């Protein structure tokens, strides 16, 4: 699918494309980008090591410090398009009187005649 | 205009109890709780459809 | 008394069970009998007879 595609997309464009799709073809996005998301974090994971390691000692230490900073910008339009994905999927869960006042029955005419 | 009086009193025609104890209540003396007076009119218009 | 007491207790009897369910109805005697008396009073006794 053109939706979650391990690059980042624009938000708006999203919002729109994904109201005029199924409800399998959703699933099967969420499905996709939740994979990109573990691929990141398990990435991440991977990088947080060679800093834990390196800071334990300053060449070859920034170009680590903007690799999981870019992850981040990345990472942060995923949860942002998994945010659009449940927006989408919660608008399909909706779609006596004896007083003469009423009937003025003193008078001949009021009964019904 | 000066000199009138109204009085408004709940009332159901259809009760007996309630005939006798009205009529009881306008001529009984304030004193006893009533209004002490005597009428001059009797308009007895109520009826029901 | 005491005796006789902790045994209703054991079986689970209640004694007044009784005389709870008699005072309710006669208060529902009193009740009709109002209803009752109001009528022949609104009628006069020789109405209803």
């Amino acid at each position: 699918s053109a939706g979650g595609i391990r690059r980042p997309i624009q938000i708006e464009e999203f919002k729109t494309a994904i109201s005029g799709m199924s409800d399998m073809e959703l699933a099967q996005i969420k499905t996709e980008i939740e994979n990109s998301i573990n691929h990141l974090q398990r990435s991440n994971a991977r990088l947080g090591k060679y800093i834990a390691k390196l800071e334990g000692a300053s060449g070859d230490l920034a170009l680590y410090k903007d690799s999981v900073r870019e992850n981040e910008i990345v990472l942060n339009n995923y949860n942002e398009r998994v945010d659009a994905l449940e927006q989408e999927t919660v608008y399909r869960k909706t779609g006596v009187d004896m007083d003469n006042s009423n009937v003025d029955v003193v008078t001949p005419n009021s009964i019904f005649i | 205009a000066k000199g009138s009086t109204l009085i408004v009193v709940p009332f159901n025609q259809g009760s007996k109890q309630d005939v006798e104890a009205l009529i009881e209540f306008i001529y009984d003396t304030e004193k006893n709780g009533g209004l002490g007076w005597d009428l001059d009119a009797i308009i007895p218009f109520a009826a029901i459809p | 008394r005491q005796q006789l007491q902790v045994l209703a207790r054991y079986l689970k009897m209640d004694l007044d069970n009784g005389e709870r369910k008699f005072l309710k109805e006669k208060d529902t005697v009193a009740e009709l009998q109002a209803q009752l008396d109001y009528l022949n009073a609104e009628l006069g006794e020789f109405f209803v007879n």
